[PDB]
């Protein structure tokens, strides 16, 4: 896997998102039955959360805060 | 009209009492027709058969009278009938009723009289029994049998007929009704029957089994019930009637998993277990646990922090467990100055990880004989210990390198290398019964004229090398080494494991040796007591007899004998109600009772009766008055229930009790002893990375002796664990019995297939009808997976049609056309 | 004592309860000579009676402040002057946690057991006691939603070898977001019905209290009686509820309410590292949150709920008609199936005002008659919409 290029595209993202990355990624594999997850599997749950979900982000608003 | 049919009653009881033949045929086949039509409803007690009730003394009374045979023949079925309601139990009316006429074809009656002649049927059976102790005759039964056993068939009565043959104990009578759809749901209520049911009616119950599995050509299952039985022969016959190779091979792999040495040409291979490595292996790269996990992976003492000897030997027995059969590590492969940091004996176990590593594997053979050319002699010891456990469990069809590298250190003169070499000759061939091993261990063993270590190691090799269906030559050696030795021997902790050597011989069939307690019982040593019921119980296991328990209570309500009686009483409850799980649910009572009042020297083993009742299985209930008992004091006791939770959480995995286990680490570890053996119990918890186990009975119920043979090698002294705490080079003895546990879809050919399997937990097929699903909770999981101990596996794809029905361990696959 | 198998009469079912009665007549008879073996003078059930002879009577009820020096303890009775009370041998030390409610001797006041709490008088409320009623079939379409909720939350509990074995800790919490009447509320009964863990429901305008301190006394005391009950499945529900409204009775306003919100936050990550305490909310205002709340490795999977479908829509009809006294002259196909938009509380409302018309009638069958009157009923009872001029 290619884990420079997973940190390459995933640009202002707290480290919490990371980890939700890496579960989605482990769950995505799941839902498919492999039980390995490979960087395919890994793109898409990346796309999905940092993506999918970023209107419903915080590390935004509390920036200016700081 | 209700009273036009009482006034029918009246009238046609009148006409039954009134002589004219042509009014007795009348009045004779109008009340057949009512009482038919009185079972219109067969419920609420029909108010015609209630009405009946005050008439059945006036027909007995016209049929006293009655001397027309071609009427009164059907006036018997009419009183048979109405002998209902007419219940007076003892009488047995509705039986005889169903005599002297020959139309006893009885099918156009309703189901609730059926039943009830079949209840009164087998009541009035139990009457002959007692009547045949201290009227109708055995072959009188009969008459009525083989025609209720047809009907109950016909009508899916299929328990039924089950239970009124067992009632009747004419079993042999069953296989000529057999339908080809009614087989398997037989057979399916009927193998249960085994484990409950008393014997010796319970080897009549398996051959009947058997002979329905073979003329229906379900081999899957006639296997398991011939291993059961333990009849080479029977397994033969079970070859015989297969002509297809792959069902060969299949049978081959199932015998292989119960680690059974029947002979065959051309399949020799799979029955040696010669392709499990390669299996393994391809497990750990299709898992991807072939990254080795270091002993402080597991520990993950980095997380909770704020003699070197002692815990380089836990590490290296915990790496030993951990990266089994995976063929690589990084802690000892790759470092040689690491054997040098452990002292005295924990130099042999340094080396003996490396064959534990190794194990099913051909190839540690190149890496341990390395370590066989130093002169220390520990070094030697442990790198041919090791030697065994690298091929334990696997025999090629010739030549085995194990015994001809063995043969030649065991008869050194040195007590530790000679041990080792026993000990892995016990490790290599368990469960092979192996004629070369025989013939070479037994002048070996026995040998009274040498110390006692070695000869109880010997004794422990011949047990695990021949396993259940007795053996008249080593129970001779061994009472050979019961002769006297000498007084102060007696009293040694080593002749505890000749007593279980002895005891492990019988444990496969139980109530069948019968005579050797006679002899034990001639005999009159303080510890002889303690030795004839170990025997007795350990042959019962499998069984749950309740006689031998309360035998063994009486023992256990109230020097060194007594204490290992005593000790012995325990461990025999627990191996005897190590069967049906009922019997482990009630032992788990049974145990916490005997540790509410319970002397310090039986104190110390309750956890263990809690462990080896509930291996592999880590239910909920079990260990948290393990880790109740584990901060109590008596530190033996807190030892022994850390080593019961490490054989509980064997292979699982179990995050939770590996919390506990650490937390213990945490509180145990001013005592180095106590620190050893948690980790210990650690390296146990999370063996082989999961993929093993220590499961004692695999799924259609097989006994796996090895591994109870193991279990009980390894429990059966630690009663005094600082023994093994010396002596820590049995602790590999777990090797013997241990086992992977898994799923491979192997394709015609050879090679695994990717499929769908349905994981979910096991639930029994008894009461219910129809075609009722075996698996609750499914998982739609893929090729292969680690179905843990209460789950059974099917495949959910409709194509990829399996051979055997059970599936579990290897499982070849056809493609069915269909779809 | 176990189950029982089979159901039905069976000869080995007699041989499972034989061997019941076998095995406890054992324990009896060795509970029997182990008994008459002890010393009764000190055995058997004397015990008892010392017990009872020590401890007094009547057992005064106090609460406990401290441990210190452990068979010493410093009692506050409601009345009394708060005793030095020392701690006798038969309580469990383990029980005695500062706060309890311990049992002070009458006279001289010594600790002879620890009262539990095991009253709940605002929890049993709470704890979900018998489950509701629909199972996840009742709900037509949502699949993939469906799917998502239990990976989600059910196979973590019932089911958690995939996850362990794959390596990852499961989902820790899920938000439904969505349009209003659309199942937010069905799926969390629905996961209730089939679940092995305590469902305590709340709801946000509880947590908007009218005192200044019991503003996270509330969301504190639910999280410890969730994390008590492990594992749980707290629904806060409208959690849209504690930014808007702005009620009068709150005495703090607007502070107070943040407050609350900033305990609430804490308390679903938390310093304490809770164990198996799932949370589903779910709320028709996704935007007016602040985004603390909706973070990720807090609420990881925000799954969104839509209006159904032309399909959806008669899946929905289908199955809320299953239950219907319908004549044959209703068609389903064209009977609310019609594309001039609907919702998930559309259909069941018309159901059930249709229901009430032939009620009113007496008429025992269903009416295409009245199915269309109470269709159109529904209909003009509809805030239509507003931001579809925008896009018209
Ligand atoms: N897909 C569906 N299948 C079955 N019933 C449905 C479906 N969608 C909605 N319903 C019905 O809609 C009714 C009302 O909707 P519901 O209360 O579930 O919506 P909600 O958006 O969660 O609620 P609220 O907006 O009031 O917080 C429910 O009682 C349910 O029976
Ligand atoms: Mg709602």
């Amino acid at each position: 896997i290619r884990w420079e290029l997973i940190s390459r595209l995933c640009p202002n993202s707290t480290g919490a998102e990371l980890r939700s990355v890496c579960t989605e990624a482990g769950m995505f594999a799941i839902r498919a039955r492999r039980k390995v997850a490979t960087e395919k599997d890994f793109l898409k749950a990346v796309d999905k959360v940092i993506s999918g979900y970023k209107k419903f982000s915080s590390t935004s608003r509390y920036m200016q805060y700081n | 009209e209700d009273a036009k049919l009482k006034t029918d009653l009246e009238l046609l009881v009148e006409r039954l009492k009134e002589d004219d033949s042509s009014l007795y045929e009348a009045s004779l086949n109008a009340l057949k027709e009512s009482i038919k039509n009185s079972t219109s409803s067969m419920t609420a007690v029909p108010k015609p058969l209630k009405f009946l009730r005050p008439t059945y003394p006036d027909l007995c009374s016209i049929y006293d009278k009655w001397t027309d045979p071609n009427l009164k023949s059907s006036l018997a079925d009419v009183l048979s009938i109405l002998a209902m309601t007419y219940s007076e139990n003892g009488k047995h009316d509705s039986l005889r009723y169903r005599l002297l006429s020959d139309v006893s074809d009885f099918e156009g009656w309703g189901h609730e009289y059926i039943r009830h002649l079949a209840l009164e049927i087998g009541e009035v059976y139990n009457d002959q029994v007692e009547k045949d102790a201290e009227e109708f005759s055995k072959e009188d039964t009969l008459r009525l049998c083989l025609d209720i056993v047809p009907y109950f068939l016909k009508h899916n009565g299929e328990e039924d007929a089950v239970d009124l043959l067992l009632e009747i104990e004419s079993i042999d009578k069953l296989p000529q009704f057999v339908d080809e759809n009614t087989f398997q749901r037989v057979c399916q209520y009927m193998v249960a029957c085994v484990p409950l049911l008393p014997p010796p009616e319970d080897v009549a119950f398996l051959k009947t089994a058997y002979s329905i599995y073979l003329s229906q050509n379900e081999l899957t299952d006639a296997i398991a019930l011939a291993v059961r039985l333990g009849e080479e022969d029977m397994i033969r016959s079970v070859f015989d009637a297969t002509s297809d190779p792959v069902m060969h091979k299949q049978l081959a792999y199932i015998l292989a998993a119960q680690k059974t040495s029947f002979e065959y040409e051309g399949v020799q291979d799979i029955i040696g277990n010669g392709k499990l490595s390669e299996h393994f292996l391809y497990l750990a790269k299709e898992l991807n646990l072939t990254g080795p996990k270091v002993p402080e992976d597991i520990y993950k003492s980095h997380l909770d922090n704020s003699d070197s000897a002692q815990q380089n030997l836990a590490s290296s027995f915990v790496n030993g467990f951990l990266n089994l059969g995976y063929c690589n590590d990084k802690l000892i492969v790759d470092n040689d100055n690491w054997v040098y940091k452990t002292k005295g004996d924990g130099m042999t176990s340094a080396v003996a990880s490396i064959g534990s590593i190794y194990q099913w594997n051909l190839d540690g053979l190149q890496q341990l004989d390395k370590y066989l050319y130093v002169d220390e002699p520990e070094v030697k010891a442990g790198a041919l210990l090791g030697i065994g456990i690298s091929a334990s469990g696997v025999h090629d069809g010739e030549v085995e390198p194990a015994l001809l590298l063995l043969q030649d250190y065991v008869t050194n003169p040195d007590t530790k290398i000679s041990s080792a070499a026993i000990l892995g000759l016990g490790i290599a061939f368990a469960g092979s019964k192996n004629d070369e091993v025989l013939g070479l261990l037994l002048p070996i063993a026995a040998s009274t004229d040498l110390p006692i270590e070695t000869a109880a190691m010997a004794s422990l090799a011949l047990a695990h090398v021949f396993v259940g269906t007795c053996n008249g030559d080593i129970t001779t050696s061994i009472m050979d080494n019961f002769l006297e030795r000498t007084a102060i021997e007696l009293k040694t902790d080593w002749v505890r494991f000749l007593a279980l050597a002895l005891g492990i011989l019988y444990m496969g069939q139980g109530e069948q040796v019968d005579d050797v307690l006679e002899t034990i019982s001639a005999i009159e040593h303080p510890m002889t007591s303690a030795i004839e019921v170990l025997v007795g119980s350990c042959a019962y296991t499998g069984t749950g007899d309740v006689l031998l328990i309360q035998d063994l209570l009486h023992r256990l309500t109230p020097e060194a004998g007594i204490v290992d009686e005593l000790a012995y009483a325990v461990l025999g409850i627990a191996l005897i109600a190590l069967g049906e799980d009922i019997g482990k649910e009630m032992s788990l009572r049974h145990f916490g009772h005997l540790m509410h009042y319970g002397n310090e020297h039986i104190r110390r083993m309750v956890p263990l009766a809690m462990g080896i009742v509930s291996v592999s299985d880590p239910q909920m209930k079990v260990f948290d008055t393990l880790t109740r008992f584990s901060h109590d004091a008596d530190l033996e006791v807190s030892m022994n229930s850390i080593f019961a939770m490490g054989l509980c959480g064997a292979g699982t995995n179990n995050a939770r009790l590996a919390q506990l286990l650490r937390q213990l680490a945490s509180y145990y570890s001013r005592e180095q002893d106590a620190l050893f053996i948690t980790r210990l119990a650690q390296g146990l918890l999370h063996l082989g990375k999961g993929t093993m186990t220590m499961d004692v009975f695999n799924d259609a119920h097989v006994l796996n002796k090895v591994t109870l043979a193991s279990i009980l090698t390894t429990a059966v002294g630690l009663v005094s664990p600082s023994f093994m705490l010396k002596h820590h080079q049995l602790f590999y003895m777990l090797n013997a019995g241990i086992r992977p546990k898994f799923i491979l879809a192997l394709n015609d050919e050879g090679e695994p297939i990717k499929v769908n399997v349905r994981v979910g937990q096991a639930v029994e097929t008894v009461g219910q009808a129809g075609r009722p699903k075996k698996i609750t909770g499914w998982i739609t999981q893929s090729t292969p997976v680690l179905l843990n101990h209460g789950e059974r596996a099917e495949l959910e794809t409709d194509e990829y049609i399996s051979y055997t029905s059970h599936i579990e361990g290897v499982v070849i696959l056809k493609k069915n056309p269909d779809y | 004592l176990p189950n029982i198998y089979p159901s039905t009469r069976c000869k080995l079912k007699l041989l499972r309860m034989e061997r019941i009665k076998d095995h406890l007549l054992l324990e009896e008879e060795f509970v029997s000579n182990s008994e008459i073996l002890k010393p009764f003078e000190k055995k058997q059930e004397e015990e008892k009676k010392q017990l009872e002879e020590i401890r007094g009577n009547p057992l005064s009820i106090g609460t406990l402040e401290e441990i210190i020096d452990d068979d010493h303890a410093i009692v506050t009775s409601p009345t009394m002057p708060d005793y030095y009370v020392s701690i006798l041998s038969f309580v469990d030390k383990e029980l005695l946690e500062p706060g309890c409610s311990v049992l002070l001797h009458h006279k001289t006041m010594s600790i002879v057991g620890v009262l539990q709490d095991d009253a709940d008088p605002m929890v049993s409320v709470m704890k979900m006691d018998k489950s509701p009623t629909e199972s996840y079939s009742d709900i037509g379409g949502l699949e993939s939603q469906i799917q998502e909720i239990k990976e989600s939350v059910e196979l973590p509990l019932t089911h958690p070898e995939l996850y362990e074995e794959m390596g990852i800790k499961p989902p820790k919490g899920v938000i439904l977001y969505g349009a209003p009447g659309t199942g937010k509320t069905l799926l969390a009964k629905a996961v209730a019905n089939q679940t092995s863990a305590t469902f305590l429901r709340i709801v946000g305008s509880e947590l908007i209290q009218k005192y200044l301190g019991d503003g996270p006394r509330l969301c504190r005391q639910i999280f410890k009686v969730a994390g008590e009950n492990a594992p749980s499945i707290v629904f806060i529900d409208e959690i849209d509820a504690i930014g808007t409204k702005r009620y009068d009775s709150n005495s703090g306003g607007e502070r107070e309410i943040q407050r609350t919100m900033l305990e609430l936050l804490n308390q679903l990550d938390g310093f304490d590292d809770r164990g198996d305490v799932k949370v589903i909310m779910a709320t028709n205002k996704i935007e007016t949150l602040d985004p603390a709340l909706i973070r990720p490795g807090r609420i990881d999977r925000k799954i969104l709920f839509e209006n159904p479908d032309l399909s959806t829509k008669k899946k929905i009809l289908g199955i809320h008609t299953s239950k219907m006294n319908l004549s044959e002259d209703v068609n389903l196909e064209t009977l609310v199936t019609t594309k001039d938009d609907l919702s998930g509380a559309d259909i069941q409302a018309m159901c059930t005002e249709a229901g009430l018309l032939a009620l009113r009638e007496r008429r025992m069958q269903v009416t295409a008659e009245d199915f269309k009157q109470a269709k159109e009923r529904v209909m003009k009872n509809k805030v239509e919409e507003n931001l579809e001029g925008l896009y018209l």
